[PDB]
């Protein structure tokens, strides 16, 4: 049992 | 390692309910990433007015996610609410359709629809709604019990860029 919570950023798309 | 789509949505857990109109949308995202994602995925939450979206659909919010590692990924995805000037008294008080959808590099691989129950928890205005809306008293109820899941098939990781944005249409 494992998970991933990640750190879901709002847009801010980076190029 | 690509077993077809590299990413699929287990499914979302409707944090909040019972819940106002005017009260955040919470959505807890669950999905298994087969490979790790070279691009971004897109999560956002649109709001529907039952079907062609009489309110016009509206993008609540929209978060994206990476590095993206293998796994299950699974978040807590909060969606500010619609204004009730959008849709009128007699308006709002109607089942409506939730659409979460995820886009991978511009593809929209998967929009999940919720129908919520709207309506007023007082019988009085229930029965007799008043001229201004009074979403404070404006019940939002997710019928979680049934997740409508689309899936659509897109190509991931090795596809070629050529028509990934939507044909622009002189509308109106």
């Amino acid at each position: 049992l494992a998970i991933t919570m990640l750190k879901p950023r709002k847009k801010a798309k980076a190029l | 390692g690509a077993m077809g789509s590299i990413v699929s949505l287990l499914g979302i857990k409707v944090l909040n309910n019972p819940a106002k109109f005017t009260d955040p949308y919470e959505f807890e995202i669950t999905f298994e990433c087969l490979e790790s994602l070279k691009h971004d995925l897109e999560w956002k939450l649109t709001y529907v007015g039952s079907s062609r979206s009489l309110d016009h659909d509206q993008e609540l919010d929209s978060i994206l996610v990476g590095p993206v590692p293998v796994g299950v990924n699974k978040f807590v995805f909060s969606a500010d609410p619609p204004s009730a000037e959008l849709i009128p008294a007699s308006e709002l008080v109607s089942v409506t359709v939730i659409l979460l959808s995820c886009s991978y590099d511009g593809r929209e691989f998967v929009r999940v629809g919720y129908y919520v129950n709207n309506e007023y928890d007082e019988e009085e205005l229930r029965e007799n709604p008043p001229a201004k809306v009074q979403v404070d008293h404006i019940v939002r109820n997710i019928l979680a019990e049934k997740p409508r899941v689309t899936r659509f098939n897109i190509v991931w990781d090795n596809e070629n860029e050529g028509d990934l944005y939507p044909p622009e249409q002189p509308g109106v």
